[PDB]
RNA sequence: ACUCAACACGGGGAACUUUACCAGAUCCGGACAGGGUGAGGAUUGACAGAUUGAGUGUUCUUUCUCGAUCCCCUGAAUGGUGG
């Protein structure tokens, strides 16, 4: 794969998961869910500065052997997912800054790409 | 045992088309036909106040239905009864029985 | 100018129940006290009130 | 409520929808065979909310409601699911 | 049985009311149903059968589906058909609907009613009557009669011959009433109570 | 009792022979097959 | 409702229900977010304590369960045994 097709194929399954019921959202909702391993992939925003966040969610994901990928920003993540509310000027009405998005579902060529990574385990 | 056919209907001239006409098909043709005279005809009588308020002369009505039960008897058809009860389709509330 | 009952509560959690058990040398353990025999898993924890504890979701009698 | 989730599915691949008007709960469906358990009141609320947006068409006889899902309603429903479809009414036949 | 007949009455009532409201201005006469053994034909009498069916086919299966979902019927036990009624004139309810449409369009009472009368009495009807009570003024509750040909209200036999329709129109200031009768030239008892004939 | 073709519960409920048609009066709401001739 | 076409009449033999009316509490049905709060929200559900006739979870404290629909402001609305 190309560097484009990494961030892009990451983004498509995020976009998909959002618009169906394939996604978990929210702090305490995600954590408790990774323990029973509904998720089969996760994405983890490094721009979240919350204490022991970035640390422990990698651990929990390794402990249950759910794949985890790490991204630059929660803002970037949120708008990859697709979220953006459109005023008439094309300037965003509201932006959610989304952390704690764990994805149950995957498409086929994302699964393919994911075994080209094999992170975490 | 012996199979009987009761046809229960609100109205005459539905049941008539059943008994007289379509029993000819079972008359001696495949089984034997013992005609009695049909069972007593019930009335369902209901009494309804005409007035929707307390000022009239306190009037009422008499509304009635006829319930026609038309019984004719046969002598033990089995497997033939399928024909018998497929014959009427000519009105609603035509129901037939097999013993 | 009294409306009696119903008001805003603003309550419950903040970032509290932040994560499960912290890890990456050894596991150090939760904020609260354990729930034995929930039916929603041990992600539920029990109250501290009158030496009794109570599970707000699986509704158990267990005490400290 | 998490109740409303079940009814958001109930629109789809069931064609025309039906309800009874009651203040006390009871399962609106029968034909769909999904056998969700929902109080009637909740169902009615959702039917009404998106009737007000012109998505749904209402028709009524005696005390019963029957809600038909218009061309518009179908379009909306498909997007809200994500799931594209060949239009709910015309699939069934 | 006792209960059979009553429940049949119920079914007919519900059915008839649903259609007569929500499917209208198609020249709806009514409905008729009969069994064919574990299936019910349920033909739908309309002047214009095309709207009944639908040109997308959505209408006919919607109306089947509503019945199924209420009464726990399934396909192959339930069916709906269309029937072409020629001469909308000879159907009371059908004329009633077209008249209702004229009035809701805010056309003159006189002109409107005259349309109905022309249509009916052309096809060879004995008589017709259009009694439109309601507003046309204010301040009255004025009643206007239009009477044509001849009509009988004698006996109980009249009821069979003459079919009737009562409908409402809803306009500014409030309700307007509408009624249509129409004595058919063709008996539904095959009976007359007048004219001894002599066959020569 | 209570009625199923209104929710009024008043203006009188018929439950004779298992039917209600007196919270919507039967003179107005006919086609139950009844007739008056006598 | 008040001569008759009032007054064992309103299919009216009503005790809680029915219920207009009274003594009190509740709901959203105020839907519809177009102008705002996602995570941790005004929230959904909740043992104890309190609230109060009502350990009732409406409410308030405690702590827990949380969908973000419930909730915030307007417009809009629907419902009614009201005239």
């Amino acid at each position: 794969a190309t560097p484009e097709n990494l961030e892009d194929a990451l983004r498509i399954v995020l976009q998909k998961s959002r618009e169906v019921n394939g996604l978990i959202r929210g702090l305490s909702e995600v954590a408790r869910a990774l323990d029973r391993r509904t998720a089969h992939l996760c994405v983890l925003a490094e721009d979240c500065e919350d204490e022991e966040y970035k640390k422990l969610i990698t651990a929990l994901a390794k402990q249950g052997e759910v794949d985890l990928i790490n991204v630059e920003e929660r803002e970037k993540l949120a708008q990859w997912a697709g979220l953006t509310k459109m005023d008439s000027t094309g300037e965003l009405k509201k932006t959610f800054k989304c952390s704690c998005v764990a994805v149950r579902d995957f498409g086929e060529r994302t699964r393919a790409l994911e075994f080209l990574l094999s992170h975490l385990r | 045992q012996r199979v009987l056919v009761k046809m229960t209907s609100r109205n005459a001239k539905a049941v008539e088309n059943v008994m007289t006409e379509l029993l000819l098909h079972a008359r001696n043709e495949k089984v034997v036909l013992r005609g009695p005279v049909r069972l007593p005809t019930r009335t369902l009588k209901v009494t309804t106040r005409k007035t929707p308020c307390g000022n009239g002369t306190n009037t009422w009505d008499t509304y009635e239905l006829k319930i026609y039960k038309r019984l004719v008897e046969l002598r033990a058809p089995t497997e033939l009864v399928k024909k018998i009860t497929s014959f009427p389709i000519d009105a609603g509330v035509d129901v037939a029985i097999t013993i | 100018p009294i409306h009696r009952h119903k008001l805003e509560k603003m309550r419950a959690l903040k970032y509290f129940k932040v994560t499960e058990n912290d890890d990456g040398s050894f596991k150090v353990e939760r904020t609260r006290d354990e729930c034995p025999n929930p039916v929603c898993g041990a992600g539920v924890f029990m109250a501290q009130h009158k030496d009794r504890k109570y599970c707000g979701k699986c509704h158990l009698t267990y005490a400290a | 409520k998490r109740s409303r989730d079940d009814v958001y599915r109930f629109f789809f691949t069931e064609g025309v929808i039906s309800c009874k008007k009651d203040p006390l709960g009871t399962w609106t469906g029968s034909l769909g065979g999904k056998t969700f358990t929902v109080p009637s009141i909740q169902v009615m609320q959702l039917m009404r909310s998106m009737k007000s947006r012109g998505l749904i068409k209402e028709q009524f006889a005696w005390r019963h409601f029957y809600w038909f899902l218009n061309d518009e309603g179908v379009e909306y429903l498909r997007k809200y699911l994500f799931l594209p479809h060949d239009a709910v009414p015309n699939t069934h036949k | 049985k006792k209960r059979m007949i009553i429940r049949d009455g119920v079914f007919y009532a519900e059915l008839f009311e649903f259609l007569k409201r929500e499917l209208a201005d198609d020249g709806f006469a009514g409905v008729e149903h009969r069994v064919t053994s574990t299936r019910t034909e349920i033909v739908i009498r309309a002047t214009k059968t095309r709207e009944v069916l639908g040109e997308k086919g959505r209408r006919i299966r919607e109306l089947t589906a509503c019945l199924q979902q209420r009464f726990h019927y399934k396909e192959g036990k339930l069916q709906l058909f269309a029937e072409r009624v020629e001469v909308r004139g000879l159907s009371a309810m059908a004329q009633a609907e077209s008249l209702r449409f004229k009035l809701l369009s805010n056309l003159q009472v006189r002109r409107a009613a005259m349309g109905i009368i022309r249509h009916v009495m052309e096809s060879g009807a004995k008589g017709c009557e259009v009694t439109v009570g309601g507003k046309i003024k204010g301040q009255r509750a004025k009643s206007m009669t239009f009477r044509d040909g001849y009509m009988i209200k004698s006996g109980t036999a009249h009821k069979n011959f003459v079919d009737v329709a009562t409908r409402h129109c809803h306009l500014r200031a409030g309700t307007l009433g509408v009624k249509v009768k129409i004595m058919l030239p063709k008996s539904m008892q095959n009976e007359e109570e007048i004219l001894p004939d002599v066959i020569t | 009792r209570h009625c199923v073709i209104c929710s009024n519960q008043k203006a009188v409920i018929r439950k004779y022979e298992l039917n209600v048609c007196r919270q919507c009066f039967r003179e107005n709401a006919a086609n139950i097959g009844f007739s008056k001739l006598r």
